[PDB]
């Protein structure tokens, strides 16, 4: 039942094509509403140009609610499901349990169409957060709560390949890329619990008439348990793309399989127990369980500060190798002509004001200055909208040939990287207006266009967002124009559709296999883990599951 | 061959950023008692 | 070259990894210093305090909006505040300068924000709980309560007012 021998000899080279392509569609839809939201905070009311251009659309918020779910949840997880599976495969060469890796895609779909329907209705128009008490449709919390479950299959399929290989190669350590996708997948179970908890034990029954109210202290304490780790989910796959594929896109080598393995280890141990950072402004949770997360939260920053050095040092070896002049001659040396390289490097760039703001955000009390203002959507745009997004957007310009075969025409390439340079330029500016507006107090999630003298001290940054919206608009269209040509051209040159995946070599030393051999007791950690999730959310999910005070839902739209 | 001066400079920038950022917002938070 | 420079790419790693934990501690230090002075007056009060939303604009501290202010000390005043779908109660809250204000906010309805433009007063208000914060307005003016947490279409318009008098 196939042709391209390519898929008859690897069919997950398709269980990866679709997951991926459901993913960028989901991006195209969302990232549409974005240029319009930019102009909002630019103080400019373009929502009627919108309202009639898709009159299915009611409120500004019907949008943000689309913009949120589809981009932060749909596009990202779907990308985590192309890369964080198909990579562990090709590195072990083994065929993922192709059935389970296909109940995954079909699942995803219906979950997505289940929660799309009400969403394009107005029956769940309750922001990406779906915070209780505002109630949504019944079809929302199923869809969403189906979609998320998809990944669980995936955890298996990977854990599955992981042990067929452990045993068909006994005593050889785990390979590098699988070792990522293992602790990464194992980190996602121990997170997801939270929101699966709050779906099983809360949103669903009460979404189904099966009680008349949700307590929100826990419905939103349980939601951040998933609510943090998830981004790390959003993120670690392109750390993988960046750790093990950027180097050699650069003409370098990862310079430590160890330091990368340690990152991903530390991410497993620390991305799950940090949720109260989200809850500084929530009451009912104690100052110390608060403070206990603020330091854990500054800890998880130790993986990203490290990933920085390892990657810089790594771009640089590569940079010199290729003629690398003086103190910054290394920069001017790199493949600046190949978007598989440019997309994530621009990403990583503004990932600097990214994490910095993060470290503000998490410094317990400082959060009161910025929490729920333009500051936050400015912070995450640097992170997801941009590093994550451009790292995936840019990962087409090599992972797409390798999954279809249409290579990239010097038309496409040179488009590949204008798209990339506007998105990054767009995101920077937007970033400046957002962070600044927030510092002035423009709240977020607010159709400020329509209370249009409320924020008058945010004049000049409002200009930056205008500027931003136009630029990202062009950028997004330019993007659509160009994704569409590389899964549409009917070229089909299948040989580089079997080019194996541009993995780097791995500048190897002596003080590897001691340390490397330390972080490979996957097990001992996957539990040192649990002990941490429990110690921290333990005490509260109890002073809390004991004072279950639920209240009735509402519907203010 | 030596010092990865480049990567040192890259992580030098993240450091001024991760500071000017933290540090100004500390000012802002103290201006606001 | 290459094996000269991985006996150097790991050393520097902790040149760096050391520094980063050094720097990250100066932070938890400075964070606790804040946790020492008044300033962290703003931290939601932690010890729980459940109430009912459908009936709070009925009995208890929250149903007569001008009983809002209530001298609860030598230097303190309490304001019982009501963030409801698409306004705040009272409006204005009137309160003194030099004086410790314990805010105790809450909802007849959806989650809200109580964001006191110009202060550190910033705090989720969940229908079900009593968000309790303390702040010392040292400087007269009318300040603006900003709702900063989505509660459906009313939201861009949800503002309240504080007036700390001379
Ligand atoms: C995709 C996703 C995201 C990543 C990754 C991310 C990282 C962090 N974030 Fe965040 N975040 C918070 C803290 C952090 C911290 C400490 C990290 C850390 O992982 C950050 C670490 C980053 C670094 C330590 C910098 C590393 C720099 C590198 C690695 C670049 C190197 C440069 C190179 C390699 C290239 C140079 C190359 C040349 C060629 C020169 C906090 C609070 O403490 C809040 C809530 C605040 C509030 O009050 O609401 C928050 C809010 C959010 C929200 C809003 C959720 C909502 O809607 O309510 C989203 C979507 C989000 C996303 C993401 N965030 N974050
Ligand atoms: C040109 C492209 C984009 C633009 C102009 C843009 C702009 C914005 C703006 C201005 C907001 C603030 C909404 C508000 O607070 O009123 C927002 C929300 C948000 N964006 Fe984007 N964004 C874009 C692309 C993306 C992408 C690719 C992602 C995912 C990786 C993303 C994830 C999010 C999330 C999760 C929210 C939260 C809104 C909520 O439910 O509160 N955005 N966007
Ligand atoms: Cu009440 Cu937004
Ligand atoms: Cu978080």
């Amino acid at each position: 039942s196939e042709i391209s021998r390519v898929y008859e000899a690897y069919p997950e080279k398709k269980a990866t094509l679709y997951f991926l392509v459901l993913g960028f569609l989901a991006l195209i839809v969302g990232s549409l509403f974005g240029p319009f939201q930019a102009l909002n905070y630019g103080n400019v009311d373009a929502y009627p140009l919108l309202k009639r251009l898709l009159p299915f659309v009611q409120s500004y918020y019907q949008g943000l609610t689309l913009h949120g779910v589809l981009n932060a949840i749909v596009f990202t997880q779907l990308f985590a499901q192309a890369i964080m599976v198909y990579l562990p495969a090709r590195e072990l060469n083994m065929r993922p349990n192709m059935g389970l890796m296909w109940l995954s895609w079909w699942m995803a779909f219906i979950g997505l169409v289940v929660a799309a329907l009400p969403l394009l209705a107005n029956e769940a128009t309750v922001l990406y957060t779906f915070y209780p008490p505002l109630k949504g449709h019944w079809a929302f919390y199923l869809g969403a709560s189906v979609f998320v479950l998809s990944t669980w299959v995936s955890i298996y399929i990977v854990l599955d390949l992981w042990r067929r290989w452990k045993a068909a190669n006994p005593g050889k350590v785990t390979p590098l890329v699988t070792y990522m996708a293992v602790v990464f997948w194992l980190m996602w179970f121990l997170a997801s619990l939270g929101l699966v908890l709050e779906a099983v034990l809360f949103l669903l029954p009460w979404s189904f008439g099966l009680v008349e109210g949700v307590d929100p202290l826990v419905a939103r304490t349980l939601f951040w348990w998933t609510g943090h780790p998830i981004v790390y989910f959003w993120l670690l796959p392109a750390y993988a793309i960046i750790y093990t594929i950027l180097p050699k896109q650069a003409g370098g080598r990862l310079v430590s399989d160890p330091m990368a393995r340690l990152a991903f280890l530390l991410f497993l141990l620390l991305s799950t127990p940090v949720g109260f950072h989200h809850q500084f402004a929530d009451p009912g949770i104690d100052p110390t369980w608060k403070m206990i997360h603020s330091v854990l939260t500054l800890f998880v920053a130790v993986p990203s500060l490290m990933t920085a050095f390892t990657v810089a040092a790594s771009l640089e070896f590569a940079g010199r190798l290729r003629g690398g002049r003086g103190l910054f001659g290394w920069i001017r040396a790199l493949p600046w002509d190949n978007p598989a390289f440019v997309a994530p490097v621009l990403g990583l760039l503004g990932f600097i004001p990214g994490g910095a703001g993060g470290i503000v955000n998490a410094s317990f009390t400082l959060d009161y200055v910025v929490h729920n203002t333009a500051w936050v959507p400015g912070h995450f745009h640097l992170q997801v909208a941009s590093l994550v997004t451009l790292t995936a957007m840019g990962s087409l310009y090599w992972l797409l040939p390798n999954l279809t075969g249409k290579p990239i025409s010097d038309a496409q390439r040179r488009l590949g990287l204008a798209v990339v340079w506007l998105w990054f330029l767009g995101m920077m500016i937007m970033a400046v207006g957002l962070h600044w507006a927030g510092l002035l107090n423009v709240p977020r999630r607010a159709y400020i266009a329509q209370v249009p003298d409320a924020y008058p001290h945010a004049a000049v940054p409002m200009v930056f967002n205008v500027l931003a919206g136009i630029v990202l608009l062009v950028a997004l269209l330019l993007f659509i124009y160009g994704l569409f040509s590389v899964l549409l051209s009917r070229e089909r040159k299948p040989e580089l559709a079997e080019a194996p995946l541009p993995f780097a070599e791995v500048i190897s030393g002596p003080e590897d296999r001691r340390l490397v051999l330390a972080m490979d007791r996957i097990g001992f950690w996957f539990a040192v883990a649990a002990i941490l999730v429990v110690l921290a959310y333990g005490p509260t999910l109890v002073q809390l599951f004991g004072h279950l005070n639920p209240v009735p839902g509402w519907r203010l739209w | 061959e030596e010092k990865p001066k480049g990567a040192l400079a890259v992580i030098l920038v993240l450091t001024l950023t991760i500071l000017v950022f933290w540090l100004g917002v500390y000012a802002v938070f103290f201006a606001r008692g | 070259d290459q094996h000269k420079a991985h006996k150097a790419i790991l050393a520097y790693e902790k040149g760096w990894l050391a520094f980063s934990l050094a720097m990250l501690f100066v932070f938890i230090a400075l964070i606790a210093y804040t946790l020492a002075t008044h300033t962290a007056g703003v931290i939601p009060a932690g010890k729980l305090e459940r109430v009912d939303p459908t009936t709070v604009r009925q009995e208890g501290p929250w149903a007569d909006p001008a009983q809002a202010v209530v001298q609860t000390g030598p230097n303190q005043y309490t304001v019982y505040v009501l963030a409801f779908a698409f306004g705040y109660q009272p409006n204005p809250i009137e309160v003194p300068q030099g004086a410790e204000i314990v805010f105790k906010i809450t909802s007849p309805d959806v989650i809200h924000g109580f964001h006191v433009e110009g202060t550190n007063i910033n705090v989720e208000v969940l229908p079900g709980e009593v968000s309790t914060v303390r702040y010392t307005f040292k400087r007269p003016g009318e300040y603006r309560i900003i709702c900063n947490q989505y509660c459906g279409l009313g939201h861009q318009n949800m503002f309240g007012t504080i007036v700390v008098k001379e």
